[PDB]
């Protein structure tokens, strides 16, 4: 998943 | 029910017997790992909050737990708010916790193993300007002897002690996968110390992916990354090579062929827990007393314990040269990444083929998120050179797809519905690490759903093929992935892309594509491309590929770059809004889908046992060219 | 090894005749690109203490220390008297509040607060940037040709508590009588300009883990003032005034709009003149110089005009490929070909900067294509909607992308900040490939993509615009721009194969807006603007089918  | 009020009221006594007023508990380990093992999860045993990001201030008054914004809806559902004060951290409020703990107490404690120097210093420098009158005395507490004591206390061992042990052995990552010998990499690191870093002769590698990458070794200490607990210490001798190399790790997990091969650099091998007394006793006393010379170079997020052994004036916090080293893949690595993604595409194909068949039977609607998650994980596991999943699979139906990091559990499981379905999944292979998201629909898509998908897809297709001058900052690339959402006053609360390791961590630094911080990109960097959009209580969409930086064109003046695909799996035609799609996008979709068919179809046909003709018909179906 | 730079004691980009010993250049006793930037320090002792900035000098000595490892430096030699002119006797004047929206005391108060909260480690601050001083004191001057600024220094000393002393160094013979009031009115002490080095040396400096600095200096400050201190005690940073005037207040934006309306009127008269003469073949006996004098003339007749904000670029044909082109022995005849006009002015209302490219002949398909590719990024940047966290370098990217798709690029930045009756290039914000930061509401920026071909031609299309708040949702603030510049684009140069319907709609919207704004003013003064002018304005603002 997303780096955020 | 493993009661916290019990464990908290218990803790408050152990703080008391130590004269310890305020205690900060954080979820992390001494390697700054994104995913921590159980032995390092202290916060959950005390709060029943199992979320990964969180910080716990434990005082005489009501304890406060900070968590990230993405974990909030889980913390309300988990954390009892009568016992503990709940609070959210956002990009807005970030330093609030520093302000907070400044607002309370003359004795404070930290887990030396579980705290970054970054957190510590920002706090300590919060209390410098908070209470200029107070003097801060920092102390490392060894073997629970507090009898030698603003007191800042770095704790050698946690006040919360705990889990399974890993006995599986380290293995060599064969050159055929990594493209370069450990010796070559260590020779490159050597060159860095001569030219680049001339103000330090001592370097400690604390990042596990850096140590694995450099030594071409992998291990079993982590569930989702094939890494192993270690430190690698380098001591440079200017007059122009390495004086010593000290490898701290779990020796019982060190195989025999690796040890003899560790006589190749004549590496000294120590036990893992000896890092502190070795630095404290052997290293530090040996270092002799316009241009400043530093005693040691530590990674920015190095644990507090290792840091406090030195005088802060003599430590240099910066990235290892390994960071830039791993961010640019060599061609063998790229080629291997392609093979891993090819294997992954085959696995996704089986997964969606199976879904589609059960969609028809309608048996798909007795399935759950957990069931679907085990299936894709299974299909990957039947693949050559597969190690294990590269992170916990996000399998989310309908409204749960609006939760970015959503995790089904045996407890949290939902029935698959004829609605939006989001699957974010990836694998570890000897060939590399993969990360891919696809969003599909098992029902009749609504107009809003198609439109949201397509607006996400437009950003995603743009970033696949974008042409950019080599100087272009990666934050520009992040912007074009969002443009089409921006035009609609829509956004997503995460970054667009991250670097990705070769059989290391699914999130690797050294490059990224995001709104804050950015730099130019280099050829053969590998990055994710993953715009999304999330509607609470309704649904969400994310579409993610991995791709690598290629040279597109070189003129007399300028070098232009673009990307090339790693990920091979098609997009969802049922979700397409053709009123939003230019013909250049449709052609790009078609060109991608045909490349997928050319690649995967011959692999399918030759294992009719494993795949069969229903699968290739399915493959041919989802790759059929769209009409202009 | 002597190092001569083109800069003055104040880090002016456009330097007076007193300062030119060799615009952009460095003499050492080869081009500099975005990759090649540090080449010169790798390439490379005495310096002009007046002309040399501590950024260059510290970067040099540091670079030198990397190799060859111990240097000795005496005021490395720093020359007070430089090795290797007209004077300005004209008076300074107050910039009225109706234009700038904030009293000089109200600014100083804001500045005083920066020292209580933002800067806690130093009590002394020296302002060397002429526009910062002019902005802070709401005063303007004649010391420079294209910017209404004056040679000065301004030193603040803080009591930690309040400001203990404010001393203003300047040319006192240019300080008027009503102004000497405003100086004692803020209780300022007024000293002369050459007193800077003596006052710091023989007065201020005798005073004063967790560290306290002696003085805060702007990064590009000259060495003569710098070397008056030991490096350890000198904190190099932007002053608080850099982010104060980068954000215009609303009265400032209102005045900026009015400045651009007057400017739209001057361009309208200028190009109406060109066009009448095009019809008669008369234009082709004119020259780059006469067209230059003509547009400067038409501004000079606008209300509250001061002088041109930079040297007008009037460029025909192949000359349009020279980005910085400056008209006597360089002067060329006007041709039936590409013509590029880059001009602007200083008004009491604000500073303008505009570029339009047109064609006095019949455009080739190449010229139209190049023009339209440039225009497309220009138009994109005009109306772009972006989350308020967006780095400005991203805005720079989208002004390039259409050019990128064809493997073309321009060798300059897309935009810079603009001051209010100040420098036409202002720091505090920009739109560029290298440096970038999030933009804020009421920042004023140029938007000026281009493309240039040696010996053939060039195109640049430039507007000024300012940042607005477009939408605020639960999570996010979306920003966009609104126009300052009001002048049409060139319909003759449009390639309609490259233009989307959204671009046409926006063109029409912009052109009808220009007509709605300029036309009633034109009709108010028939003797300044003929019926020919009205008809011409109407024709260039007509919707594209
Ligand atoms: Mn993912
Ligand atoms: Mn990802
Ligand atoms: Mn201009
Ligand atoms: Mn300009």
């Amino acid at each position: 998943x997303p780096p955020a | 029910d493993n009661n916290p009020a019990a464990r908290l009221e218990e803790l408050r006594t152990i703080m008391k017997k130590n004269k310890i007023d305020v205690y900060i508990l954080i979820n992390s380990d001494e390697h700054n790992s994104e995913i921590i093992n159980e032995k390092d999860k202290k916060i959950v045993k005390i709060t029943n909050y199992s979320g990964a990001d969180g910080i716990l201030i434990v005082t005489k008054d009501k304890p406060i737990l900070y968590v990230n914004a993405l974990y909030e809806l889980q913390a309300m559902n988990e954390l009892d708010q009568n016992l503990f004060t709940l609070r959210i951290s956002r990009i807005d409020n970030r330093d609030e916790i520093f302000e907070t703990i400044s607002s309370l107490f003359n004795t404070i404690a930290f887990d030396g193993k579980n705290t970054s120097v970054v957190f510590y210093e920002k706090l300590r420098k919060a209390l410098l300007n908070a209470y200029p009158k107070k003097k801060i005395v920092e102390k490392i507490i060894y073997n629970n002897n507090f009898d030698d004591v603003l007191n800042f206390l770095v704790l050698e061992k946690s006040l919360v002690e705990i889990y399974p042990v890993n006995n599986k052995t380290l293995y060599i990552h064969d050159r055929k996968y990594n493209g370069a010998c450990a010796g070559e990499k260590i020779d490159k690191l050597k060159q860095s110390l001569m030219y680049d870093i001339k103000n330090v002769d001592n370097l400690l590698l604390s990042e596990l992916d850096e140590i694995a990458y450099l030594l071409n070794l992998r291990g079993y200490d982590y569930q989702y990354s094939p890494l192993f607990y270690s430190y690698l210490l380098f001591q440079f001798d200017r007059e122009q090579d390495f004086s010593k190399i000290v490898f701290f790790t779990t020796v019982k997990n060190l195989p025999a062929d690796v040890k003899n091969l560790l006589e190749i650099n004549k590496v000294i091998v120590k036990e893992y827990e000896e890092i502190v007394p070795y630095l404290r006793d052997v290293v530090i006393p040996s270092i002799p007393k316009d241009f400043k010379k530093y005693d040691i170079s530590l990674s920015p997020y190095i644990n507090l314990m290792i840091y406090k052994l030195f005088d802060r004036k003599n430590v240099l916090l910066q990235n290892s040269p390994v960071v830039k080293m791993k961010a640019v893949k060599n061609d063998v690595e790229i080629d291997n990444m392609k093979q891993a993604h090819i294997l992954d595409g085959l696995a996704l194909l089986q997964f969606f083929h199976w879904c589609e068949q059960k969609r028809k039977t309608k048996e798909l609607f007795n399935e759950t998120e957990m069931s679907l998650r085990h299936k894709v994980d299974y299909f990957r596991s039947t693949k050559k050179n597969f190690i294990f999943p590269s992170f916990s699979t996000i399998s989310a139906s309908g409204p749960n797809a609006a939760v970015i990091h959503y995790e089904c559990t045996d407890k949290t499981n939902a029935t698959i519905k004829p609605a939006i379905y989001l699957l974010d999944s990836g694998g570890q292979y000897l060939h590399g690490t993969t990360d891919v998201t696809r969003t599909t629909h098992f029902g009749e898509p609504t107009a809003e759903e198609k439109r949201i998908y397509t607006l996400v897809l437009k950003g995603h297709l743009r970033l696949r093929k974008v042409i950019f001058a080599s100087y272009t900052n990666s934050s520009a690339l992040d912007f074009i992935a969002r443009e089409n959402l921006f035009n609609n006053f829509m956004d997503y609360n995460h970054g667009t892309g991250h670097g990705v390791g070769l059989t290391l961590n699914v999130h690797e630094g050294g490059c990224s594509i995001g709104p804050v911080g950015g730099a130019p990109l280099k050829k053969n960097m590998v990055l994710s491309n993953e715009p999304g959009y999330y509607m609470k209580d309704k649904f969400g969409v994310r579409i993610e590929n991995m791709q690598y930086v290629i040279s597109k064109e070189i003129t007399d003046t300028t070098e232009y770059l673009s990307f090339d695909d790693l990920t091979m799996y098609p997009y969802e035609k049922k979700l397409l809004d053709f009123s939003l799609l230019t013909n250049q996008e449709i052609k790009e979709l078609n060109e991608y889908h045909t490349t997928i068919r050319n690649t995967l179809l011959p692999l399918v046909k030759q294992s009719p046992q494993e795949y069969g003709e229903s699968v290739e018909k399915y493959l041919i179906e989802i790759t059929e060219p769209i009409a202009i």
